């Protein structure tokens, strides 16, 4: 009765007079509460921002809140990691709460090798987030998205978003970073590898526009030029074996692409032309 | 004795650090700008080189402190006030700043109390010695370094002082 | 106005405020070691202003997302704060965040779905 009393009212100042004198109302008022589920021991049902605040006050009453009133920070990263995760609704508020999380464990008492698997393990999570961060402008306007009010990213989604026709001003960074998110995937074998190798490998030709000048060949290939200059980081003073290394690649088999897409005609003489001194490289 | 129209002369039959140095000593004690310029134009009629001289004096001037840099945790709360030997950090960058073309040292000097100024909080003075050298120092700087025939970027100190004072500015 | 100028400062561009910049110099470790000191000072100070600028006008949802800008990688600035400043940080973004949800909005400043 006089716990259902002190909630009605804004006297939450009594419910901490009634728990002040008392053996064991503590655990009482709690499994009260509980079983009270939506009934009792709401904020919402008082009116929560007077006196009823004041009643709010106790009946806020937690780990969480330990840590603003304790500095617990071990505590709270752990809690503020845990929210991070369950997070899906929005972006914006996954991006914060890891941040939070990560503050709080930097500003927290583990050992510099807890600390360091703790930052680590963030560092990942940082990593995945990366990608949804790294979104290109020119889509998320396109698919008419909202900027922060919004979901995140795969790697199957950054790679055919780098590679949308919408992408116009697509230069040799853009595919670089397109190939660079294949090691990023799960499951290899299923998802289909070398079928996106070649989605990308060709729409890096259809950008580039094979055309001729005076009944010449003119070589638009200066972006898939470009790529493979830029595959090679000088491996062979790194010790790795560069020579015999671009058979990622395809060839009859990117043709067959080609004819799908009308372009076999236009490109097929400087395919295979720099095909040849990209067997020398 | 204050025979000033006979001290060239008789310096100029000694070494040249000693001509730098005792003329140095003597411009310290002038304080009006009218008399200021003509002890350079003087100085320029004879032959000494400036440049060099008050460059020396505001790197004696820094060097008669010991204080080392030390980290937060054992500085005592150092008086946040503007001390004389301070004033006297602030003030001898006014000899750099006589001379358009000095400009380089002018900049370096002031970025010199200007950090003095921001670890104190005195944000005010610290503004008070980035206008000293005009709203127009940073394109003043630009403009020498360019008039030097000098296709390259600036000097590494020069940027990071300009970076530090646009710093200071948004704080401030 | 006061939001623009203190984001001048905490968004400062090319790796953030009182950082050099060009390394092809002499280290000055006098200097170095003070403009150190001036961020550890000067940063945390502009968070906590432009928090209590934002909370007293009601811009609850903006004195959160000042836990983005802390933990960014562009400037890094989370590595400037002591623990007890970061804490107090969180308890500010903490008070913020029960403002939000007086006014019917989730913790974050958003719409709750009914």
């Amino acid at each position: 009765l006089v716990q259902i009393c002190e909630m009605t009212d804004n006297q939450s100042r009594l419910q901490r007079y009634m728990t002040l004198f008392a053996e064991q109302n503590f655990s009482d008022f709690l499994f009260r509460w509980y079983l009270e589920k939506g009934k009792r021991g709401k904020l919402l049902s008082q009116p929560a921002s007077q006196h009823g605040q004041l009643a709010a006050f106790l009946q806020a009453h937690l780990s969480w809140l330990h840590e603003l009133n304790s500095q617990e920070f071990e505590k709270a990263h752990r809690t503020l990691q845990t929210l991070a995760n369950m997070e899906t609704r929005y972006f914006c508020k996954k991006k914060t709460l890891l941040g939070l999380s990560k503050l709080a464990a930097l500003a927290s008492d583990f050992q510099e090798d807890v600390l360091q698997e703790k930052v680590e393990e963030i560092a990942e999570q940082e990593h995945f987030l990366l990608h949804q961060e790294t979104l290109p402008k020119k889509l998320l306007e396109e698919k008419q998205l909202d900027l922060n009010a919004m979901p995140v990213l795969a790697p199957f989604q950054l790679i055919q978003l780098y590679v949308c026709e919408e992408n116009k001003r697509a230069n040799e960074n853009d595919f670089m970073k397109a190939l660079d998110l294949l090691e990023y995937i799960g499951d290899d074998s299923e998802v289909d590898v070398e079928e996106l190798k070649l989605e990308i490998l060709c729409k890096a030709i259809k950008r580039d526009e094979w055309s001729a000048t005076d009944g010449k060949d003119d070589p638009i290939e200066a972006t898939k030029d470009s790529i493979f200059v830029k595959v090679l980081q000088n491996l062979l003073n790194k010790g790795i074996e560069l020579k015999g290394y671009l058979p990622k690649a395809e060839t009859l088999l990117q043709s067959e692409e080609l004819n799908s897409l009308k372009t076999n005609s236009y490109f097929e003489f400087s395919l295979k032309a720099n095909y040849e001194c990209y067997m020398k490289m | 004795e204050k025979q000033i129209e006979l001290i060239a002369f008789y310096v100029s039959h000694l070494p040249q650090e000693l001509a730098i140095s005792q003329y140095a000593v003597f411009l310290e004690n002038i304080t009006d700008p009218d008399q200021r310029q003509r002890c350079l134009e003087l100085a320029k009629e004879a032959g000494l080189d400036v440049a060099s001289i008050t460059k020396t004096v505001v790197e004696n001037t820094r060097k008669k402190d010991a204080g080392e840099f030390a980290h937060h945790d054992f500085a005592p709360a150092l008086d946040s006030g503007t001390s004389e030997e301070d004033r006297a950090k602030i003030d001898v960058i006014d000899w750099l700043v006589f001379d358009p073309a000095q400009r380089a040292e002018a900049l370096k000097q002031s970025n010199a109390i200007m950090r003095k100024f921001l670890a104190s909080k005195k944000h005010e003075a610290a503004k008070e010695v980035f206008a000293k050298i005009p709203q127009d120092s940073i394109a003043e700087i630009y403009s020498q370094w360019e008039e030097q025939a000098m296709d390259s970027a600036l000097p590494a100190e020069d940027d990071n002082a300009i970076r530090e004072h646009l710093c200071i500015r948004a704080y401030l | 106005d006061v939001k623009e100028k203190i984001y001048n400062v905490l968004l400062f561009v090319d790796g953030g405020w009182m950082v050099d910049v060009r390394e092809d110099t002499e280290e000055d470790p006098e200097r170095s070691h003070q403009m150190v000191l001036l961020r550890r000072l000067c940063l945390p100070m502009m968070c906590f202003l432009l928090h209590t600028v934002l909370h007293n006008t009601k811009q609850y949802k903006d004195c959160l997302r000042l836990a983005d800008i802390v933990s960014s990688e562009n400037q890094k600035l989370y590595t400037v704060f002591s623990k007890t400043e970061m804490r107090n940080l969180l308890q500010k973004l903490r008070e913020s965040s029960l403002m939000l949800l007086d006014l019917q909005l989730d913790p974050l400043g958003y719409e709750i779905q009914s």
